[PDB]
């Protein structure tokens, strides 16, 4: 069988697809995705609410339980939890059978929130609930830092949110830039009560 | 025909959330819902008391309690719908006479059970922020709804 | 600052821009601030990308050398210099039509397509220089190698699409991981073997010296300085050759005693498949190391962060640490904030840094344990980092009892505790351990209503006086910069530290006196949980726990099911969650992956040898390479992870590829007349070398993952011995048994 | 204009791709999609009040 | 719209933290807002 | 129909430093005065008021 015997015969041929085919690869291999590993953790949507100073158990039962009914049933979802903290806030984890779209889910997701939004106490409807999809892959970990403690942890939280967070959050595929720290500026009015 | 079932829903619900604003109060209360019509019927599974030992309502709770989220999580399924009796409330039935009698409008009894039917947030001793060596955090519990 | 990327991302391009970002904005910052790239996982990738590069190279150069023993021809090295790197780089656009991703698994699978791209380009090569040999010119000779092996290369592309993409179809987390590795080896395979048929053959055409015409300007400068090298090389390689036909021969005799190793040997197989424990996804140093603190339950946050400043100290005073990135409040339950609980990531140096032996992320961490033991205000325990963010336990379970039947938290907790407490008796399963907790401490509030109002005071005012005082409710915005920050009111620090501080807050009645809530609530110390967590909209406790990585967890999530089936209480039932749980779900795609496999392998060969017994000699070889591969890893007492797997599945695909040659081989010798058994001794002669050639080739390239000690070594040898053995008794097997099944199979065909 | 004759000479090669084809369909088979009819009523959302 | 309120007043109490919740967005390449005198408030996010 | 003068540029002056408005449109002013020294551009108008 001579399905050779063409290019034998035609060696630029044969080495025009070769480079053909090289070409190709080397513009793919700087059009590919680059990661660790692929997606293997299944999607799921998060849901966040604050009720400050409300008992675990107030939170779980006034705040989370009615949010749990509307997304319960949800399309293509694996299970949920959600968990209340005494330090009052309230975290849902809808997770999506692999293969779904995060996209969907969260739109989904929102929805049924939505629907239960006016069964929440109004303070907790006040300080807001946000849903989003989780960006399960950590490309790496920046720290602001007071290497002098010139600063305290508020005020590096509130520079990485004013000036820094924004400009990272809009690289090219950063999905989600999140802080973890102490918490931003506010107008605190504390009372002497006698 | 061929339109995308779920982006329809998100278009009609964006929608239907910019006319919320324009609604009555009380059906803002008790919310709006804007769902994916899923007509394929695969099959209905009736809860019963063979006996009448016990009631529509009370099957209809069950139902919601146990038996519709297990349905629903099976693979394929898009949807359980339960068709009876109203779910659960706990309904005070006013005597207007009575009401009266004590010199009181059906609003100030509505009042009372806003009032007295609530849960609380009833804060935290000790969290932070704390000055001396405070050694303890301990949330409060206090009983609010009924 | 976390950065996530998004789904088919670039983490090098992510990570340079902000690098450059961060570099940028400092430029801004005031003096007293400044930025730390605290961890950076994407230079692992990296490291892969170099790992394939060089691995790449050095196949490369080992080859050439191989050829260049074998073939003594400076020139016919060049058809494997041009043909592997044009496969291998090729890959990568397939793998982008199919929106595949560079990531560590498709990069592991490209380093073992090498090997058969490599083996492609052998065989072509050897083939037309055989014919050349023969005294045939480079045209003629190209022709006629390449009508003798054309058929066979097309069909070996099918057998190896069929043993590998299936692979790809499986279900979960292993068919996810199988997916990468089989794709991206099926796209590399096809495209060598297109280059297998017009390139390869082309430039050999035209490459290849025949008979005469030599010396051109490298040919007689490699013959002058090797020559002697190139003469003894082929007499002890000549020497090899007849030795080996005659024992061809003499198993060739005794082919029912070679029958009978044969199932001795498979019962073998079987055995040390059972033998050496299963894996998943091996441990790797990621470069740092966890270190959870739990004080006693309801201590303050102030308590915490001086028992985790503390274990920071400790862990920057420890060798090996590069850092202490420390959370006073973060809870290992959920990342969310616990006032008793904390944790210290303590940030390793680079691998290749100053860690040495006793220097190891193993190391680092007992050394911290036993130094946190010595902290005697909080357990601490510093615990090693998970291989792939977001799966964890690696042969293990976690479930949830859930209260279904408003059992309440108390009795819930009740049932938990007695699950552990019937579980831990011996069903080979663990420490079993749960985070549950209800007896941290906390107050209730008691408000007599009927007294409240009967004082004139409201019960709303009562509760609003307990949120805004001791809860702190939030009240409006403000403006500052244009931004909005929120006014805050509460209680100030003195008057909320303190039980009865309670008791000294006054609301008002409606008469306008300030009652003090001393006279209408009672406040009384209680129990509680900090987190309630509600599983499938469920109050439910996890408990967590499985065997040791020899045991599977199929036999321990029925020992546990088993026990809550007789444990636990009325109306609290529980439910898997997590990998465990997904598989439940899985049907075991594998059950149908190979015997779809080696059904369509079958098939495939059918079509090649127009025989329906043929196909045999080829399948009835790979159980060997398994055997050989599998006390390889048992001779190291190491896993049988998905790497080693997908190790396993390229070496049943060369032993394969070198028994499909030599049976075609043989089939063709046949029909020139030959008797079995002079048709598979001459073509298990005809292929000896080229099969060497690969064998050898593997082997050199085996020798530096071997002699690498003070380095990154332990994956590197701990695959390194797997492939001497895999590859030893991958040709072992193939040239001792393959003639034999060809001449069993071909003497039970017909009569 | 006619390729039926490189089958006639390699019967087992014409039963492969047959039996290839009967394996794919039996795959298919324990894949579809099963109901009464297809996806004929037009998509609709509902509101509730 | 908020009637009355001044451009000012509706810039900083109506556009900052509709923008601040907006700000991130997927794939958005910039927002404007713009608050006219007659208390109109207008949002523009474009994406990519 | 959404191109605006594409044979041009548009740009933002941004007030992140919490300057006035009044300060902002000194700012604005001194760089159009200042882009009108240097010879590459062309007139440069705004609409901030
Ligand atoms: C012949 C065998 C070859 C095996 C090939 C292995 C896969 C190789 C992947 C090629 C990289 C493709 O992805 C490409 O990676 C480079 C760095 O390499 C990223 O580059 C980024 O990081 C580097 C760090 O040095 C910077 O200098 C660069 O300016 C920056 O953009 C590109 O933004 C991205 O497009
Ligand atoms: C994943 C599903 C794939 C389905 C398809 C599988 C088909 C597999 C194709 C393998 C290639 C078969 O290709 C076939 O090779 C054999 C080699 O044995 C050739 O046949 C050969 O043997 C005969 C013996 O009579 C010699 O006389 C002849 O000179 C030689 O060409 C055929 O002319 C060629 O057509
Ligand atoms: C180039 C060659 C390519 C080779 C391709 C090989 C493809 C092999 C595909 C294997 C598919 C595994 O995928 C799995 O298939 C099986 C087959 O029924 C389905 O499994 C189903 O089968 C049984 C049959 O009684 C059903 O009753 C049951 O509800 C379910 O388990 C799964 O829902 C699907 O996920």
């Amino acid at each position: 069988m001579n399905i050779s015997k063409f290019f034998i015969d035609r060696p630029i041929f044969a080495g025009v697809l070769s480079v053909i085919i090289l070409l190709a690869g080397m513009i793919a291999m700087f059009l590919l995705p680059i990661s660790e590993y692929p997606e293997v953790v299944p999607p799921s949507v998060i849901v966040k609410a604050q009720y400050p100073g409300a008992n675990p158990k107030v939170i779980a039962e006034t705040v989370a339980s009615p949010l749990e009914e509307q997304i319960n049933g949800v399309e293509d979802m694996l299970y949920m939890q959600s968990q209340a903290n005494s330090d009052g806030n309230m975290t849902i984890t809808v997770t999506f059978k692999l293969g779904t779209d995060p996209d969907k889910a969260t739109q989904l997701v929102q929805n049924r929130v939505n629907q239960a939004l006016p069964r929440l106490p109004e303070d907790v409807q006040r300080l807001g609930i946000t849903t989003v999809k989780s960006s399960p892959t950590l490309t790496m970990v920046v720290h602001l830092i007071s290497p002098n403690d010139s600063y305290d942890m508020t005020y590096l939280r509130n520079y990485a949110l004013i000036n820094v967070k924004d400009r990272l959050s809009r690289i090219q595929g950063v999905g989600q830039v999140q802080l973890w720290g102490a918490g931003d500026y506010a107008m605190r009015v504390w009372l002497d009560p006698q | 025909l061929g339109t995308d079932p779920d982006k329809a829903t998100q278009l009609v619900q964006n929608r239907v959330n910019q006319a919320l604003p324009r609604l009555p109060e009380d059906v803002q209360r008790l919310g709006i819902t804007t769902v994916k019509s899923s007509p394929t019927l695969t099959m209905v599974v009736h809860l019963i008391s063979p006996n009448d030992s016990y009631d529509m309502t009370y099957l209809r709770n069950y139902a919601l309690i146990n038996v519709k989220d297990r349905l629903s999580r099976i693979q394929g399924v898009g949807q359980v719908q339960l068709w009876g009796a109203g779910d659960y409330a706990m309904r005070v039935w006013l005597d207007p006479q009575k009401v009266a009698q004590r010199n009181l409008t059906a609003d100030d009894v509505v009042r009372a059970i806003r009032e007295q039917n609530v849960q609380v947030a009833a804060g935290v001793i000790g969290a932070s922020p704390t000055l001396p060596g405070t050694p303890l955090q301990l949330s409060v519990n206090a009983r609010g709804r009924l | 600052m976390a950065i996530n990327q998004s789904p088919g991302a670039n983490s090098l391009a992510i990570s340079d821009e902000v690098r450059k970002t961060m570099a940028e904005l400092k430029q801004d910052f005031p003096a007293g601030v400044d930025y730390r790239i605290v961890y950076d996982p994407t230079q692992f990738v990296r490291s892969s990308i170099k790992a394939v590069v060089h691995t790449l190279l050095e196949a490369i150069a080992l080859v050439v050398i191989v050829v260049i023993v074998f073939l003594q021809t400076w020139r016919a090295s060049i058809i494997p210099l041009i043909a592997v790197p044009v496969s291998i780089v090729g890959t990568f656009s397939l793998l982008l039509l199919f929106g595949y991703s560079i990531n560590a698994l498709s990069l592991f699978g490209m380093v073992l397509a090498i090997g058969i791209v490599v083996d492609d380009a052998i065989v072509v090569v050897e083939n037309v220089e055989r014919n050349i040999e023969n005294g045939l010119t480079a045209r003629a000779a190209t022709y006629k190698a390449m009508q003798e092996v054309s058929g066979p290369i097309i069909a070996i592309a099918l057998t190896l699409v069929a043993v590998f993409v299936p692979l790809a179809f499986m279900s979960g987390l292993t068919g996810q991981f199988y997916k990468q590795f089989a794709m991206t080896i099926a796209i590399s395979t096809v495209i060598s073997a297109f280059n297998s048929l017009t390139l390869s053959p082309a430039l050999s055409a035209i490459l290849l010296k025949g008979h005469g015409d030599k010396e051109d300007w490298l040919t007689r400068v490699m013959n002058r300085v090797l020559g002697g090298f190139f003469r003894g090389f082929n007499k002890v390689f000549h020497r090899g050759a007849e030795n080996y036909g005659r024992g061809v021969r003499g198993v060739l005799s005794r082919k029912a005693v070679m029958l009978g190793l044969y199932l001795v040997l498979v019962g073998a197989t079987l055995m040390v498949s059972k033998i050496v424990p299963g894996g998943f996804v091996p441990a790797q140093d990621k470069e740092y190391l966890i270190a959870f603190a739990q004080l006693p339950n309801g201590a303050s946050l102030d308590r915490t962060e001086k028992v985790i400043r503390d274990m920071g100290a400790i862990a920057l005073k420890q060798p090996g640490v590069e850092s202490a990135v420390a959370f006073p409040g973060l809870s290992v339950n959920g990342f969310t904030n616990s006032s008793s609980a904390g944790i210290v990531f303590v940030t390793l140096k680079p691998f290749d840094q100053r860690h040495g032996k006793a220097l190891s992320a193993g190391a680092i961490a007992g050394a911290l344990n036993q130094k946190y033991a010595a902290l005697k205000d909080s357990f601490v325990a510093v615990f090693p980092p998970p291989p792939v963010l977001g799966l964890g336990t690696l042969g293990g379970f976690k479930m949830q009892i859930e209260d279904r039947g408003a059992v309440g938290y108390a009795r819930l907790a009740d049932a938990t505790n007695d699950f552990i407490k019937r579980a831990q008796q011996a069903p080979e399963l663990g420490p079993l351990f749960t985070s549950y907790q209800i007896n941290v401490p906390q107050l209730n509030v008691d408000l007599d209503r009927v007294k409240a109002k009967q004082l004139g005071v409201n019960v709303t005012d009562v509760f609003d006086t307990m949120q805004i005082y001791l809860g702190s409710l939030y009240v409006n915005d403000f403006n500052r910069f244009g931004r909005v920050y929120q006014v805050r009111v509460q209680a100030d620090a003195p008057f909320r530290q303190r039980a009865d501080d309670i008791l000294q807050l006054k609301t008002r009645n409606a008469a306008g006196e300030m009652v003090p809530l001393s006279s209408l609530v009672t406040v009384s110390p209680t129990f509680g949980p900090e987190m309630v967590v509600r599983y499938n909209a469920y109050t439910a406790a996890d408990v967590n726990g499985g065997p040791a990585p020899g045991y599977s967890s199929g036999q321990a999530q029925a020992a546990v099911e088993r026990i809550a089936a007789q444990t636990l209480p009325r109306g609290v039932k529980f439910e898997w969650t997590d990998l465990t749980y997904q598989q439940i779900l899985a049907g075991d795609s594998a059950f149908w992956v190979f015997p779809i496999s080696v059904l369509l392998v079958f098939l495939v060969l059918a079509a090649l040898y127009e025989s329906l017994t043929l196909p045999l000699a080829v399948i009835l070889i790979v159980p060997m390479s398994i055997l050989s591969a599998l006390t390889g890893v048992w001779l190291t007492q190491g896993d049988n992870n998905i790497f080693t797997q997908i190790g396993l599945m390229v070496l049943v695909g060369l032993s394969a590829k070198n028994a499909i040659l030599i049976v075609e081989f043989a089939r063709e010798l046949e029909h020139d007349g030959k008797t079995p058994f002079e048709a598979a001794v001459e073509a298990s002669r005809l292929r000896l070398r080229p099969i060497l050639m690969t064998s050898i080739a593997f082997i050199m390239g085996v020798v530096p993952l071997v002699l690498s000690t003070g380095a990154g070594a332990e994956m590197r040898h701990a695959m390194g011995v797997a492939v001497f053995f895999g590859m030893l008794g991958v040709t072992l097997f193939g040239l001792m048994l393959t003639p034999v099944f060809y001449v069993v199979l071909r003497t039970l065909a017909g009569g």
